[PDB]
């Protein structure tokens, strides 16, 4: 197995089987208005809180 | 397409340009808050009216 960092989003976390990889870069692609900035924001907020 | 800072409608809303100008009657604004009345209306047919 590999390390994983939960992102607060329960559905996404259980879809990824733990969350985004820990210590590795993750890419969030999508046109304007898809929600990449909010994705990153909740990532950080949930990680801290 | 993108409104930063708060929620908003995301569907495509058909609008019209008329004498007033822009008019938008979104189908998402309808709500089920209808005051009911206890009065009755007359259809004009006595038999049909008495049937109920
Ligand atoms: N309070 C809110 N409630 C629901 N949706 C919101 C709210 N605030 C922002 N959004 C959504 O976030 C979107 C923009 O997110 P953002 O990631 O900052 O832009 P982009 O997706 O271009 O990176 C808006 O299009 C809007 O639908
Ligand atoms: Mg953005």
């Amino acid at each position: 197995g590999i390390g994983k960092s939960p992102t607060g989003i329960q559905g996404f976390d259980e879809l990824t089987l733990g969350g985004l990889p820990t210590g590795r870069p993750s890419l969030v692609c999508g046109s304007a208005g898809c929600g990449k900035t909010l994705f990153a924001s909740t990532f950080l907020i949930n990680g801290v809180r | 397409v993108k409104y930063r800072g708060t929620a908003h409608g995301t569907n495509e809303y058909p609008f019209l340009i008329d004498t007033d100008g822009f008019s938008v009657l979104p189908v998402s604004a309808l709500g089920l808050l209808h005051q009911v009345h206890e009065e009755r209306i007359a259809s004009g047919v006595p038999d049909l009216d008495a049937m109920m």
